């Protein structure tokens, strides 16, 4: 998964001939084309040129063409930092997420996720885990990939996990909670539905929809207390917390629907009289090492198809750029 | 009104509310 | 005069002396003043109870169906007045203050009760 | 005739300074969250809309973190949650976001409205783009969120005319005259209107 692109549609091999054109067209307050941004990004052979692109993609993110940041312009940047470091300044676009604004929601996310653990990368694979959690993804077998990895640091870091990183824990499992294949893909939702429900009565209902894509209905224990019956029509975290709330600011709900602190007796007996059906019909970190070779047939077929859709792109846009120099 | 919409206004103005009666009467001498 | 985006309104006007009101409904521009010039003249409204107690109104309701027929905006007190008669239905704010004073007479039936 | 050579040339020089050094959205749609005023204007927001700016979040500061700036995504207003459980929302077709603005928001966009389930073609501009009453619909539970399912008598004096015109013209016709409602449409006060009917100050 390296030398598929790197026959790279050969071109000019300079930077100072082009680093004084983009800002010159920035200081004239003119827009900048989406073709002239790429020709610095392919010219990366150093880390001094990495912060050259950080001084340029910042100003092109804040350009009147806030669109036309094309997906391969991200990906041709994904090659260079995987080439050089893939440790710190490769990440430092994705943390701010708006002063550069890539969003490469593809197989391009996974190429810097699998190249993480090749150094075993325990710290810098906590972040992109959280930063593709917020972005719209998970129509891909990378649903297996993050779920294999959130249960690497569920086994590693063991605290109250934060004020708001407890909410970051559950939010990274439900959007990969799309797994009709196995019961642990449904027993992964019971993990996240639990500790998203623990912030319901300590920290507020608004804490689940700050920035992260979750909805405003106040029941997430009851989104867990209904689907485990569907698994029972076909989990040791919820045992602590459901008694924990029963142990010892703007109001936006209604005076007839109850504030759900008063449904904790109907939260115990609705759950505790139901887990016996799993005992009547019929640990996790090993179950993700089963799917690693079961599925994951490595969808490179649409990757190289995207490489041919991009060869449809860059030669036709350059065919435009040649017209605006001869007609003048 | 149905009592759910009567509470719906009570959702909006929780810092500024008075209390009230229901029906106005029929006549007055 | 040329008024930037003017429409036509059917307003009331003062024409009596001090402490003697006398209203008179007019078809006019929106931005001309209350006492000022109108486009066309319509009936008078007498707010003072005359001999043996009547509060008189005149309404030529043939040309207001030519003027609200031609899309004239109204004034709120005249909006109540055709509901007090029956050319229009009754205004909601006239219904509320009817019920409010009733409810302000429904606090009188406990102030009368708690004394005797 | 004495022509106004000055008052003619003084009109383009306002029309080329409401066009050249106009301030964009970025410098007049920020809000102080500690005094509740505005930069460059100073005019405080009414006390009915204090929590929505202070405690909730805008549209394009929610839409500043998505690929293609939400090329077809769903957006819901904060009020539309609290007034109608019926699905009222937009879709999107185009965005024209600002560039001077740090921490991108305040831009321009347009898309497709669906009011409490009633959809419409002819994509127009969104209302309240700078307003802070906005929430995003996540694509987990996206399909069931969008799940949707006479004539009046006359006031009495105008009633008194038509019955008398019948008695004048020849027929008794004790049929009551019934003016209709069924042409007059009743869109609510919560319906957002078109944007370029308004002008930006």
């Amino acid at each position: 998964d390296s030398h598929k692109w790197e026959a790279r549609e050969k071109e000019h091999y300079c930077l100072a001939d082009l680093a004084s054109l983009m800002d010159k067209t920035f200081e004239r307050k003119l827009p900048v084309s989406s073709l002239t941004i790429s020709r610095l990004i392919d010219n990366i052979s150093s880390r001094e040129e990495i912060d050259h692109a950080e001084y340029y993609l910042y100003k092109f993110r804040h350009s009147p063409n806030c669109w036309y940041l094309r997906n391969w312009t991200i990906h041709t940047w994904i090659r260079q930092c995987l080439k050089y470091d893939a440790q710190d300044k490769a990440l430092y676009t994705l943390v701010n997420k708006v002063q550069y604004g890539i969003f490469p929601d593809n197989f391009t996310f996974n190429l810097l996720m699998d190249s993480f653990i090749k150094k075993e990368n325990y710290k810098d694979a906590l972040s992109v885990v959280f930063e593709v959690m917020m972005q719209e993804a998970f129509e891909v077998p990378s649903t297996q990939l993050l779920s294999l990895y959130v249960l690497f640091h569920c086994l590693a870091k063991k605290t109250d996990f934060s004020w708001e990183e407890e909410r970051n824990f559950g939010a990274s499992l439900l959007l990969p909670g799309l797994k009709q294949k196995n019961s642990v893909g449904f027993s992964s939702q019971l993990y996240g539905y639990a500790l998203l429900g623990k912030v319901e009565l300590q920290q507020g209902l608004r804490a689940v929809y700050h920035n992260m894509p979750l909805i405003w209905k106040p029941g997430y224990l009851d989104r867990a207390l209904q689907v485990m019956e569907k698994v029972a029509a076909s989990e040791a975290l919820d045992v602590l917390g459901a008694v924990l709330k029963a142990l010892t600011k703007l109001v936006e709900q209604l005076d007839i629907e109850e504030t759900e602190q008063s449904k904790l007796p109907q939260y115990l007996e609705r759950f505790k009289a139901l887990h016996s059906k799993l005992q009547a019909l019929g640990l996790t970190t090993q179950l993700v090492k089963e799917k690693l070779s079961t599925c994951e047939a490595e969808d490179i077929a649409t990757y190289e198809q995207n490489l041919q859709q991009w060869h449809l792109d860059l030669v036709q846009l350059i065919q435009r750029e040649q017209q605006q120099r001869e007609q003048a | 009104p149905p009592e759910r919409e009567l509470s719906r206004l009570r959702r909006l103005y929780q810092g500024h509310l008075q209390e009230e009666s229901g029906p106005p009467p029929e006549s007055m001498p | 005069k040329a008024y930037r985006g003017g429409h036509l309104t059917i307003r009331l006007a003062l024409g009596g002396c001090t402490n003697r009101p006398f209203y008179r409904i007019v078809a006019a521009h929106n931005k001309c003043p209350r006492d000022g010039r109108f486009v066309e003249q319509l009936g008078s409204y007498d707010p003072l109870p005359n001999s043996h107690g009547e509060k008189l109104v005149a309404l030529n309701l043939d040309r207001i169906r030519h003027w609200i027929g031609c899309g004239a905006h109204l004034s709120k007190p005249m909006e109540k007045l055709l509901g007090l008669a029956g050319f229009f239905p009754l205004h909601p704010m006239m219904i509320t203050n009817a019920e409010r004073l009733r409810r302000k007479r429904a606090r009188e039936v406990l102030l009368a009760s708690q004394k005797t | 005739v004495r022509p106004r050579l000055i008052a003619e040339l003084a009109r383009r020089v306002r029309a080329l300074r409401e066009q050249l050094n106009r301030p964009r959205d970025s410098q007049l749609y920020a809000v102080d969250y500690e005094t509740l005023t505005r930069p460059f204007s100073g005019r405080r927001l009414p006390v009915r809309a204090w929590a929505d700016v202070r405690r909730e979040s805008r549209l394009l500061q929610l839409l500043g973190r998505l690929p293609l700036f939400g090329l077809g995504r769903l957006v819901t207003r904060k009020s539309w949650l609290w007034q109608h459980d019926e699905p009222c929302y937009w879709r999107l077709t185009r965005v024209r976001p600002d560039y001077t603005a740090q921490n991108l928001d305040h831009g321009k966009a347009w898309g497709i409205l669906t009011f409490k389930g009633k959809t419409e073609s002819e994509a127009r501009e969104i209302e309240h783009v700078m307003y802070h009453d906005w929430r995003l619909v996540p694509k987990h539970e996206e399909e069931a969120f969008t799940a949707f399912t006479a004539s009046v008598p006359y006031p009495p004096l105008l009633r008194a005319m038509i019955i008398a015109e019948r008695q004048k013209n020849g027929d008794t016709s004790t049929e009551e005259p019934m003016l209709n409602v069924q042409r007059i449409r009743m869109e609510p006060w919560d319906y957002p209107a078109k944007q370029e009917d308004k002008g930006r100050a």
